[PDB]
């Protein structure tokens, strides 16, 4: 009694999770870009 | 002898089958993005036999679908369409030369 319990959020734990989520997000975006790049190249097969 | 069948050979039935195959291949390409659509294959040997005198084949996917259910491998469809067009062009040349040779003999020109 006479005290209030705050939150247990570990600020560093969230920040290091953020930077890893950013890098993994960006790497998958590159996978999307190289997927359409391959698709565009494999379109001259029907380009007689 | 001296008949159009014995003269043209199987180059008249083959052309029809090659156009049939192109219709099937083009259908798979168009229906690539439709979920639940299963890729359709065509047996050339059976179709040629049926054409000479006169069932559904599905293509096994190389990899699982991403959830939609469509088993159309657009990389393979383009390759087969390119091959079908080349062999169809040869069949037209083969069949076209049958008529030219027949006309050449009946006129001596």
């Amino acid at each position: 009694t006479g005290a209030i319990e705050g939150s247990n959020v570990n600020a560093v734990g969230e920040m290091t999770a953020l930077i890893d989520l950013q890098r993994q997000f960006e790497m998958q975006v590159k996978m999307m870009s190289t997927a359409e790049e391959m698709d565009k190249s494999s379109d001259s097969l029907l380009r007689m | 002898a001296i008949s159009f069948d014995n003269a043209l050979g199987i180059h008249q039935h083959t052309v029809g089958v090659r156009e049939r195959n192109a219709e099937v291949i083009s259908t798979n390409i168009a229906q690539a993005n439709t979920p639940g659509y299963k890729a359709r294959g065509l047996d050339f040997a059976k179709e040629l036999q049926a054409a000479t005198s006169g069932d559904k084949l599905y293509r096994l996917p190389t990899q699982p679908d991403t959830g939609d259910g469509n088993t159309v491998d657009l990389d393979l469809e383009r390759n087969l369409f390119m091959q079908n067009q080349i062999r169809h062009q040869a069949s037209l040349d083969f069949l076209g030369s049958k008529f030219k040779n027949l006309t050449k003999a009946i006129k001596g020109e």
